[PDB]
């Protein structure tokens, strides 16, 4: 009984991390999709 | 339905198109048995869907290094079959 | 030089271009032990020589169906190693 309890507790504890993993995924996307445009943006000319 | 879990081994992608790739590659593998023909089916179906042109390979032992269009590159595993698909052109 | 006879299956490109592919592919196979690095070598040296964008696939079994611009397609065997090199970009 307590071994099954350990297993269930460990599994549900594991389940918490996916939210923060998705958070870092969102960070990945925000970096890449914006950085493509940002690298295409600037140049030596354009006296702005 | 044989639950061949997808492990996507690289992608410069959005997620919806990756899952479309997984689903349709599973459909092709269920429908055909020739790796060349699997890649052919997947390549035509994406060429129809998200506008040409891609390049798709289906196989077990193969290594690749190509240049692709941004947000248009996937490479995953279904069962024992590695499937790469990148848009360039 | 181990005379790995380049039995060439599919080809839409010139014979000197074929021979350049075959020579530097012997070069890539004799220099590298990983098929991914071999393909990276060949694609990079074709990008240097015959301009981007090349796509090289080195493997022992795989299914390929790609769109290539004309005069830029090779698919041959060095020993048991299948090599598919095509330009698309």
């Amino acid at each position: 009984k307590v071994n099954l309890k350990y297993d269930s507790w460990h599994k549900e504890v594991l389940s918490k991390f996916g939210q923060m993993l998705g958070s870092n995924m969102t960070e990945f996307h925000s970096q890449i999709s914006k950085s493509r445009q940002e690298l295409e943006q600037h140049s030596v000319d354009t006296a702005s | 339905m044989c639950d061949r879990k997808a492990v996507i081994k690289n992608a410069d992608m959005s997620e919806e198109m990756q899952q479309d790739s997984v689903e349709c590659a599973t459909q092709a593998l269920e429908k055909y048995n020739i790796e060349k023909d699997i890649a052919a089916h997947i390549k035509k179906e994406f060429d129809k869907k998200y506008n040409p042109t891609w390049h798709c390979i289906v196989g077990r032992n193969f290594g690749s290094y190509v240049t692709h269009e941004t947000k248009h590159f996937i490479y995953f595993y279904l069962g024992q079959v590695a499937i790469l698909l990148f848009k360039s052109g």
